């Protein structure tokens, strides 16, 4: 009773904290709030996954209904057993082939997503969309437009995007000062296919561990 | 902080933290927006919280300017 | 049955290994375990013991070791105060 | 073979069935014990990041499989990160979250003590007495 | 370039006394700076008592060092050096010898951008990094993290690291350290792979070799020496050398050296576990390190 | 035990003696009941040996064991090897309802 | 920072939006809703850039520019004193109210005329708590158009509390 009503306000607790935004309303009933704020707000600690205080047993997810059953890592998919055995609604293969897939072909191979120091998987999360996202931030760059989005845009080949004219009056993108586009800052004769422009960088090892040779263990 | 307003649910009040009017009360109050102030209830405490939110030596020629500030010695550049 | 066994193993592991936070443990009880284990390792490794000896600058190293031993008990602060 | 496993455990640990989460954790036990110290911790970091949310999962089989899995992860990661999770959840008000994580911290204190010594997030403002000898520099 | 308890002051040369040219306020995490080191005046690695290394970059005309990477875990760093631009050596008060590396995601950004845009200005970070900033501001405040590269445990407390481009004209540049309790040891980067493959297999042999002797001695008792016979002590190698944190890519040669002293019967008994080269070539590869690598 | 829950252990400081297991239980690591790569022979406190009870299988507690029990390499790294004296003091609900079930 | 986008064909997908706007500026985040009931895109998205400079830039260059599935793409960028007054005369026009309260204080909005019980009442919005105090002091219990009117604070219980002067002062600031 008295101890329950003795609690300091969470904002009174914020001042003790160097990173006050992590502390939350429920920290008021922390039996040792001044300590718990220091631990929770300590540098490298990773806050408890928030699926607690929910009674849903951490997975009720509607998204769980729409998750793909599985996908082979493409290196293993090269092994062709996908066609040999149909998992969807004998199969002998070469020892050298399989062994080389894991070792010769797949030594340097690593899953593309993984996760980071403090990455924690909440129920509603799905990594796959973020994998295509990270891969997409990689492939796609300004000045280039795929033929699909080009067809939807109804832009014929050899013709500049509609924002090149408004970009002539307004100016180059503030975010891309080094961006070049045919007809304006960049040679129109170099206009080719899906690329109407490219960023021209103005910036222009061994890491003590350079192996200088790569030799995998041989099965034979 | 909001008109001593009444809320019928804790999820809803937890949604009040990101809102137009709630941020208008904060920012117009002088307590700037977003995520540090989320747990606010009363107007008073976040004022001291916002108060919680908000020596170089350029060597003059007499060799006493080792205590002298950068901008001060630049002012003596404009004076010199 | 299973949880009930985990209670008994909680009593046994707590007996052997001394401090093990069960569910509710006071910060005074637990921090004492922290201090005791940290000092325990500082004096336990001849390495870190040699290190603290020099950085502290004591005349002998066993002064630092038995210092840590004494520093394990809470009353040793008031003991130093009474010197 | 560890890396080719992690995309499979991706759908395993994420799966809704406490059975699949259970046996997947049993995979992480042996895999983590025998692969510990190989340098795959970055993959082990992933595999754990999917496990932490399962700590609160009840039932005896699930709870012991997940405990053993996390203890195997303590050997492959080392306490420090595994600690960091345990710390940020170590006390907490919830009376439930607390009872759950102090199990993992009990097993961690059983296997490792000196190993956890450097990793206690303890500062002079954090605790009164602290230890005067940790700040000594020569 | 000096470090206060909290902050890093860069003093110039004044007359009648020396002047503060610039001051850099540390992130809140750093209480004190035990040791620090530079890379070609452009970069810094700053150590702590409690917390771990954090790398800074000097920005001219910004007159400030900007932290661009945090460290993963809490490590008490006594002495610290650079192998490279992107990697760092460090020891512990408790005897861990580790080496960290900035992630390629950070190396691309700093290679492709000027430091002046880090503190203020436009630097485009992938979606995940920002979500880690609002999600976990305490850990990811420095917006990157050191992936553990090498980790090791030497029971001494390392006083001085030195990176020597060559040890007695040897090609592979080594890093040699002197410990406080006294010791000097080296970490030699292994070129190619099958070097570390053969070394790794030999270390794996000598690791449980005591157990192999115990299982042979057990089988002969089934048809008709304790467990710690070959190690003389119960500690496993991976266990002892792991200790505080598991050794990552570092293979320990101090073990494989013990293979040299064992009798020919024992050695030939151990090497049979390999389809690879004979004991003689084993000893060849073992003794190769002191000869060729230094 | 790892599987049957009600089985209680000893957990005292192990002595020089080595625990025996019957041919029926042969091959199990007394903690995890694993058949793979055993390492170190079990050691029990003197309080679990003494007279006839020394001959019992430390696992099933009933039969008289010839063989020595070894810890696996996973328990030897998990340290449960050195935890204490493994033994099963209570026969357990499984074995009980088995005996009462048949007779 | 964040820009609203609309008049989008549900066949436009997330990768297509990303590839579209990366041509304009760097895109920090894209929230592109998905209807759970219909299992379809509801045809408007939100693109959060790295700053309001690139945001406003994309608003200027992008608006009424790109044609996707023959439909044009749209882009759009994403607390006061209140006095209750009772017993007003039927001859009192809202504009007459405006004239009456302008001398005391500037009105942030127009008065609201409503009938209680027959009983003509109005809400008057002042930009200042002090000017509201002026219209109260002078106009309380006064006879206008041969009818006695009452001027006080409107309920929220009623305005004019101690924290109300404090925060309304700030909203004035
Ligand atoms: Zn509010
Ligand atoms: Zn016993
Ligand atoms: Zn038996
Ligand atoms: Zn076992």
């Amino acid at each position: 009773k008295r101890r329950k009503t003795e609690k300091p306000s969470l904002s009174q607790l914020k001042s003790q904290v160097p990173y006050p935004q992590i502390i939350e309303w429920y920290d008021c009933d922390a039996r040792y709030p001044g300590l718990l704020a220091s631990i929770k707000c300590t540098k490298n600690v990773i806050p408890v996954p928030s699926h607690w205080q929910s009674k849903k047993e951490y997975l009720s997810g509607r998204s769980l209904l729409g998750k793909r059953p599985f996908e082979l890592p493409d290196i293993i998919k090269k092994t062709n057993i996908e066609q040999m055995r149909s998992t969807l609604p004998a199969l002998d293969l070469d020892y050298k082939k399989l062994h080389d897939v894991f070792f010769k072909i797949g030594a340097n191979w690593k899953p593309d997503h993984l996760l980071c120091f403090g990455d924690v998987y909440y129920e509603n999360r799905n990594l796959f969309e973020e994998t295509n996202w990270k891969r997409m931030v990689d492939h796609k760059r300004p000045g280039r437009i795929s033929q699909e989005l080009r067809a939807i845009m109804n832009l014929p080949e050899g013709q500049l995007p509609p924002w090149c004219m408004k970009m002539k009056d307004i100016g180059l993108p503030t975010g891309y000062p080094d961006l070049k586009i045919a007809g304006l800052n960049w040679d129109i004769t170099n206009l080719k296919g899906d690329v109407y422009g490219k960023i021209i960088p103005n910036h222009h090892r061994n890491y003590f561990g350079a192996l200088i040779s790569f030799e995998t263990p041989e099965f034979e | 902080i909001c008109s001593n307003k009444v809320y019928n649910g804790r999820r809803t009040f937890e949604r009040h933290f990101n809102e137009e009017r709630h941020i208008y009360h904060l920012r117009c109050l002088g307590i700037e927006p977003s995520s540090v102030f989320k747990g606010i209830t009363k107007i008073k405490e976040a004022q001291e919280l916002w108060k919680n939110m908000q020596e170089l030596e350029l060597e003059e020629e007499d060799e006493e300017g080792n205590v002298m500030s950068k901008k001060v010695y630049d002012e003596l550049k404009k004076q010199g | 049955a299973e949880k009930q066994r985990q209670l008994k193993l909680q009593k046994i592991y707590k007996q052997k290994y001394i401090g093990l936070g069960d569910e509710s443990t006071t910060r005074e009880q637990w921090q004492r375990n922290v201090r005791n284990d940290t000092l325990n390792t500082l004096q336990g490794h001849s390495a870190s013991l040699e290190y603290v000896s020099l950085s502290r600058g004591d005349l002998s190293i066993r002064d630092t070791r038995i210092h840590l031993l004494k520093s394990m008990s809470p009353g040793y602060k008031a003991y130093l105060r009474e010197e | 073979y560890i890396y080719f496993i992690t995309p499979l455990l991706e759908d395993a640990l994420t799966d809704r069935d406490l059975v699949h989460r259970q046996t997947a954790s049993n995979v992480i036990t042996h895999l983590a014990l025998n692969c510990s110290g190989t340098g795959h911790e970055d993959a082990f970091i992933h595999l754990m990041n999917l496990l932490i949310p399962n700590i609160f999962e009840t039932s005896p089989h699930a709870i012991m499989r997940i405990l053993e899995g996390l203890e195997a992860l303590s050997q492959a990661l080392g306490p420090g990160l595994f600690m960091n999770y345990i710390w940020a959840g170590l006390f907490h008000p919830a009376k439930n979250v607390r009872k759950a994580f102090w199990r993992v911290y009990n097993n961690m204190y059983v296997m490792y003590q000196d190993a956890m010594v450097p990793f206690y997030p303890v500062t002079p403002d954090n605790n009164e007495e602290y230890i005067e000898e940790l700040d000594l520099v020569l | 370039l000096t470090a206060m308890g909290s902050t890093i002051v860069l003093y110039g040369l004044g007359k009648k006394q020396l002047l503060r040219r610039s001051v850099t306020q540390t992130p809140v995490s750093i209480t004190k700076i035990v040791s620090m080191h530079q890379w070609n005046y452009e970069r810094l690695a700053v150590g702590d008592i409690h917390e771990s290394v954090t790398l800074f970059i000097w920005d001219p005309a910004g007159n400030v060092f900007i932290p661009y990477v945090d460290d993963s875990v809490k490590r008490h760093v006594t002495v610290l050096k650079f192998l490279d631009e992107a990697t760092v050596i460090g020891a512990d008060r408790y005897g861990n010898a580790w080496t960290l590396r900035s992630p390629p995601e950070c190396e691309k950004i700093m290679s492709n951008h000027d430091p002046s845009e880090l503190s203020n200005g436009a630097i485009k970070y992938p979606l995940d990094v920002i979500t880690l900033q609002q999600k976990l501001p305490n850990t990811y405040d420095c917006k990157f993290k050191f992936q553990l590269l090498n980790h090791f445990f030497v029971n001494d407390i390392i006083t001085d690291f030195h990176i020597l481009d060559s040890l007695s004209n040897s090609d592979r540049p080594g890093c040699i350290y002197m410990g406080l309790q006294g010791t000097v040891g080296c970490f030699i980067p292994l070129l190619s792979k099958g070097n570390v493959f053969m070394m790794g297999n030999i270390e794996n042999i000598m690791a449980e070799a005591d157990d192999t002797f115990y299982l042979d001695y057990e089988s002969r008792k089934k048809n008709n020496i304790c467990e710690g016979s070959c190690s003389i002590l119960g500690r496993d190698h991976q266990e002892y050398r792991s200790y505080y944190a598991p050794v990552r890519k570092v293979i320990d040669g101090d073990l494989c050296e013990n293979f040299l002293r064992l009798s020919l019967n024992e050695q030939e008994f151990l090497a049979k576990n390999l389809k690879s080269v004979q004991v003689e070539d084993i000893i060849q590869t073992i003794n190769e390190v002191r000869t060729n690598y230094m | 035990s790892r599987h049957q829950f009600d089985l209680i252990m000893c957990l005292k400081q192990p002595g020089v003696q080595t625990g025996l297991l019957c041919e029926k239980c042969d091959g199990k690591c007394p903690i995890c009941d694993s058949y793979v790569r055993p390492k170190r022979k079990v050691r029990v406190c003197e309080n679990c040996s003494f007279g006839k009870q020394a001959k019992n299988c430390i696992i099933c507690n009933l039969n008289v064991g010839v063989n020595d029990a070894f810890y696996c390499w996973e328990c030897c790294r998990l340290g449960k090897d050195k935890d204490g004296c493994p033994r099963i003091l209570n026969l357990g609900s499984n074995r009980l309802d088995r005996h009462f079930e048949k007779k | 920072n964040t820009v609203y986008v609309g008049n989008i064909d549900p066949r436009i997908t997330k990768e297509q939006l990303y590839e579209l706007f990366i041509q304009i500026n760097p895109v920090l985040r894209i929230k592109y809703p998905k209807d759970k009931v219909l299992q379809a895109y509801q045809g408007y998205a939100f693109i959060e850039f790295y700053n309001q400079g690139d945001a406003q830039y994309a608003i200027k260059i992008m608006n009424n520019t790109v044609r996707l599935y023959d439909r044009l793409i749209k882009v759009r960028q994403v607390p006061i004193a209140k006095l209750f007054i009772k017993n007003l005369a039927d001859s009192i026009d809202s504009d007459q109210l405006v004239k009456i309260f302008n001398k005391f204080g500037k009105l942030i909005r127009e008065p609201e005329i409503f009938y209680l019980s027959k009983l003509k009442c109005a809400y008057v919005y002042f930009e200042d708590f002090e000017k509201a105090d002026l219209a109260i002091k002078s106009l309380n219990n006064q006879l206008v158009a041969n009818n006695r009117i009452t001027v006080d604070y409107a309920f929220k219980n009623g305005k004019g509390n101690a924290k109300y002067g404090d925060d309304v002062d700030r909203l004035l600031n």
